[PDB]
């Protein structure tokens, strides 16, 4: 048989880059994931090649982070690229998630590859959190002091958790530079639950816009979406360029430029805008416990899916009430984001526990109750008697 | 080697479809088709449709969620001019 | 077109030209960039101060 | 929340070095450096950037060799051991007013002068909030605001009370090029040569940026040629169905 | 010479839309000035001030300056 066949690295490479079935019909919208693992090398490459040159004493980490933007070659190049890298990260997760949500790839036998998913998303907030301490700009510091905090709403050895975090009385130098080690580590944990992602994957193939069976039309990888895959990578590379070259701080905030001061918390503070929709959630709940408990949970609802949808076919393309309520869904989400960049003010309050609710309502109520109700509408409408 | 669970898809050659029988295809090398250019004339006025049957689907729960925002935006907005914080006292606290 | 065919004859470019290419491209297209972009910024660039500059 | 605690919203000025193509104005840079120096360097620090950066940007590295040296640095102790000065070289950083946070606040009614180094990146508005908050001071603040002793009034600072003062008036400083020292000018000039403080790369980055584009819009358009090419069989593929007797 | 901003500035306060926005501001002054020489003005917690008034006068004159003064400068 063929080389790449026979040789035990090479098959592993042809069996997921080169002779691996793909259906035929799939859309671009298929192309999300090659753009995240694309994403991650990125990322991982730029942190690599800073690290060189970063300090993470809590005195010297600002200025270590100023010299890779003003003294190394090609610095501010490294700097910009892991920046807006991270937010270019987001954007397409929230795609690869929002088309899984669409296309019923959540859906059986496809359960464990969307656990995984989950799993993956909850690691690579974690990762950009303990990043963007890193920097210890104003944002840096009062960021991972609200978010250790998050921990302290545990009963009983809630507030040991937190001290135990610190390293201390407060976020000090303990804190920043177990940050930093943990910032390296989780990049290649992520990887790892990539490979996982991709083994889940492959064992039942990817799905299509139809919703139905791929089994009867294949088409390799190789050359195909090989080919179409690049299409989306020069596209992707291009608006990342413009943002890095042009328009490098858009995505930020100016905060960050300040250097972390543990007595004062700036009225500007708001959080990096992929963490916008879930700090809405929490801010609509008037209570400590329950704000961080709702706000976890609108994570974890995500795995409730495969079982609230009751429908009898895959995916919403032929599914008029689907398809109009998950564009309710989307829209609600950018409001929830939208309310988190708002005062915590009158009409923003109301707004944002009323978006709350939908969140949530879509998975328990809205889905199961919709699908049900055009599993009857495909039945009656056809069937005379 | 070590014995794999069954699963919804082959390989080349059992992929696990049905047997297929009685369909035909055909095609014809790219190299002897006409090169790109004619997406045009013939697939212009043909495209735009996967969009003319979905754009329902997505302006009105667009439109429903601008609205939205637009109004409790200029509420906050008169809530904290001069003309509205008679108002402001009462909604408030 | 029929420009193809007397240089590479029916036959794709080969990776040793394509790399050869390279190179010149590199040079070429970097000195195209940086004469548009001094001239596009005549007046405002360290070039033109120091000009009128005498100490 | 209110337009006062808001503060004004910063208009958007025709910055020569606002647009893709743009360089910055470096002569404006190397007047803005002379306005840092006998107005701001006073009262505010520019901690992150060291003399040598200014060779060849605003200045001749014989002008920068010349202003390092009439500053004195901390230099090794001599045979034997006592502390000892040196005037200053290019690797040096441009030194600040104050010795610590304690004396400038003490110099300022108790305020902090924030280091410029950054201040263009670190507000939003950027060259626009900075040039308008310079030019912004009223003679008078507004009928009924009750401002604190030691307090100015300034539209554009959230809250409208800032601990400085106009410190901008129309010819306090003799350009060396000649050009009228009026005060948006001069506000013009400071924060030309602030936004370069914390953009050093701007014109190069700009450069590159241009390069960058060219290349992946071209490598973008020519995969989707490529790919419909690829494509082309699969895409025109005609299937009949004769059912099976 | 004369600044520049100050020049158009005062160029725009004497323009129609200009006089009747300084107008507006200045019907707010004077309201502001004979409500304080009333008595119990240090203890009235509804003190009111000309700052929005005053906005919409700035906001003008930005909007009306801010995309000429640069030609006007070197
Ligand atoms: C000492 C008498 C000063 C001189 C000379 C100048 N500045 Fe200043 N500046 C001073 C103080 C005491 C403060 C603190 C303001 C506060 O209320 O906390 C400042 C602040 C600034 C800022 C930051 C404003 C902000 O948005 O927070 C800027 C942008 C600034 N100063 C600029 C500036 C420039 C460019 C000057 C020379 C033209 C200048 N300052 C002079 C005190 C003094
Ligand atoms: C050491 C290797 C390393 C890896 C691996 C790495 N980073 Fe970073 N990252 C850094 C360093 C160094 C910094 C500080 C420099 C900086 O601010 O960009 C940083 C900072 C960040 C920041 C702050 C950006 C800012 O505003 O300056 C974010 C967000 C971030 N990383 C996201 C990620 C994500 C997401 C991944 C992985 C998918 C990742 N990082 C992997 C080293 C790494
Ligand atoms: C919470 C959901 C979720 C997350 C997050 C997630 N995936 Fe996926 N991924 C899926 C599902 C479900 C599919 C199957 C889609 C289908 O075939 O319909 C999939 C399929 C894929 C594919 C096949 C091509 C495609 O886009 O369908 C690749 C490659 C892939 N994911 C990579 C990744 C990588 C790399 C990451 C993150 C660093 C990631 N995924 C994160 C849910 C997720
Ligand atoms: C069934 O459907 C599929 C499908 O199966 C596949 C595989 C793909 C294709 C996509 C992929 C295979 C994505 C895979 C991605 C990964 C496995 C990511 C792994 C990530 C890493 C970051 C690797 C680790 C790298 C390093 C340590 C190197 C960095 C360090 C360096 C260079 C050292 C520098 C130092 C010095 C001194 C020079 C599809 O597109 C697809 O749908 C169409
Ligand atoms: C050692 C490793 C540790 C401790 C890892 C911890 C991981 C925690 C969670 O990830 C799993 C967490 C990041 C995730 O919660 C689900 C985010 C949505 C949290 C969102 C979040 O962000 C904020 C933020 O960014 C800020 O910046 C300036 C400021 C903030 O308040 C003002 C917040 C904030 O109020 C919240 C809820």
């Amino acid at each position: 048989m063929a080389f790449r066949k026979s040789n035990v690295y090479l098959s592993l490479v042809n069996s997921y880059i080169i002779d691996s079935p793909q259906p035929s019909s799939i859309n671009y919208w298929w192309n999300m994931g090659s753009l995240l693992g694309l994403c991650l090398v990125i990322q991982i490459v730029t942190g690599i090649f800073m690290a060189m040159h970063y300090s993470s004493n809590i005195e010297l980490a600002f200025s270590s982070v100023e010299h890779i933007m003003r003294d190394v070659h090609n610095g501010y190049i490294l700097r910009y690229l892991h920046a807006n890298g991270a937010s270019f990260f987001f954007m397409v997760m929230f795609m690869h998630m929002a088309k899984g949500l669409y296309y019923g790839s959540y859906r059986s036998p496809r359960v464990t590859l969307w656990n995984v998913g989950v799993i993956i998303f909850t690691l690579t907030i974690a990762t950009a959190f303990l990043g963007y301490c890193c920097v210890y700009g104003q944002m840096s510091h009062w960021g991972a002091t609200v978010i250790t905090n998050l921990f302290s709403a545990i009963p009983f050895v809630g507030n040991d958790i937190v001290s135990w975090l610190w390293g201390g009385f407060s976020v000090s130098n303990p804190t920043i530079q177990r940050f930093f080690a943990l910032h390296y580590l989780v990049p290649f944990i992520i990887a790892a639950m990539v490979i996982m992602h991709l083994m889940a994957l492959h064992i039942h193939g990817s799905s299509n816009p139809l919703g139905i069976t791929g089994n009867l039309d294949r088409i390799p990888m190789h050359s195909y979406f090989i080919f179409k895959d690049l299409v989306t990578v020069f596209l992707f590379m291009l608006i990342l360029a413009l943002f890095v070259f042009y328009s490098p701080n858009t995505l930020g905030h100016p905060d960050n430029y300040i250097p972390g001061n543990p007595l004062v918390t700036p009225a500007s503070i708001v959080p990096e805008w992929y963490l916008l929709p879930f700090y809405a959630i929490l801010r609509s709940i008037p209570d400590k416990l329950l704000g961080v408990i709702t706000m976890f949970a609108a994570i974890l609802v995500l795995l409730v899916l495969p079982f609230t949808d009751r429908s009898v076919v895959r995916g919403n393309t032929f599914k008029v009430l689907s398809k109009f309520f998950f564009f309710i869904f989307v829209f609600n989400f950018v409001l929830l984001g939208q309310i988190g960049a708002c005062h915590v003010e009158v009409p923003y309050v109301l707004m944002g526990q009323i978006a709350t609710f939908i969140y949530f309502a879509y998975f328990l109520i809205i889905v199961p109750v919709i699908s049900t109700i055009e599993n009857v509408l495909f039945y009656i409408g056809r069937v005379n008697k | 080697g070590p014995p794999s669970g069954k699963t919804y898809m082959g390989w080349w050659g059992h992929m696990g479809g049905p047997k297929q029988k009685g369909i035909t295809s055909y095609a014809v090398s790219p190299y002897a088709q006409k090169p790109l250019q004619g997406i045009f004339h013939n697939a212009v006025f043909n495209s735009f449709r996967r969009f003319k049957s979905q754009f329902l689907y997505v302006l009105i729960p667009a439109g429903i969620y601008w609205y939205w925002w637009k109004n409790g935006n200029e509420y906050n907005e008169f809530l904290y001019s001069k003309a509205g914080r008679e108002e402001l006292e009462r909604v408030n606290v | 077109s029929s420009l193809y065919k007397t240089f590479f004859k029916r036959n794709a470019v080969f990776v040793g030209t394509i790399f050869a290419g390279a190179f010149v491209f590199q040079t070429v297209f970097d000195t195209a960039i940086t004469s548009w972009y001094e001239n596009h910024n005549k007046g405002k660039l360290w070039k033109d101060v120091k000009a009128r500059i005498a100490a | 929340m209110t337009a006062a605690e808001h503060g004004l919203h910063a208009p958007a000025y025709a910055w020569s070095h606002n647009g893709p193509f743009e360089t910055f104005d470096h002569a404006s840079i190397r007047r803005g450096y002379q306005v840092y120096r006998e107005v701001c360097a006073a009262c505010h620090s520019l901690d992150r950037v060291a003399w040598r950066t200014l060779v060849g940007v605003s200045h001749t590295n014989e002008e920068v060799r010349n202003m390092a040296e009439e500053f004195e640095y901390d230099d090794e102790p001599d045979e034997q051991g006592n502390p000892k000065k040196r005037p200053g070289k290019l690797s040096d950083y441009i030194p600040g007013p104050y010795p610590n946070e304690q004396a400038a606040r003490a110099a300022n009614q108790g305020a902090l002068p924030p280091d410029l180094s950054l201040i263009v990146k670190a507000r939003h508005g950027g060259c626009d909030y900075i040039f308008s908050l310079l030019t912004g001071y009223p003679d008078e603040p507004p009928a009924g605001v009750a401002l604190p002793p030691g307090s100015n009034y300034n539209p554009y600072f959230p809250g409208g009370s800032i601990a400085m003062a106009r410190v901008l008036f129309d010819d306090m400083v003799e350009y060396e090029d000649g050009t009228p020292a009026t005060t948006s000018q001069m506000a013009k000039d400071v924060t030309t040569f602030l936004n370069w403080c914390a953009e050093p790369e701007h014109d190069e980055r700009k450069r590159l940026g241009l390069k960058t584009v060219i290349i992946l819009s071209s490598l973008y358009l020519l995969s989707i040629w490529v790919k419909k090419f690829k494509w082309a069989g699969i895409k025109t593929r005609k299937f009949v169905f004769n059912p099976p007797k | 010479v004369t600044d520049q901003l100050e020049d158009l500035r005062e160029h725009f306060k004497n323009t129609e839309e200009g006089k009747a926005l300084v107008h507006h501001y200045e019907e707010c002054a004077e309201r502001v000035k004979i409500q304080q020489q009333q008595p119990g003005y240090a203890d009235l917690e509804h003190k009111e001030d000309c700052v929005e008034e005053f906005f919409h006068l700035q906001h003008y004159l930005d909007t009306a300056t801010a995309p000429r003064l640069f030609d006007k400068l070197k």
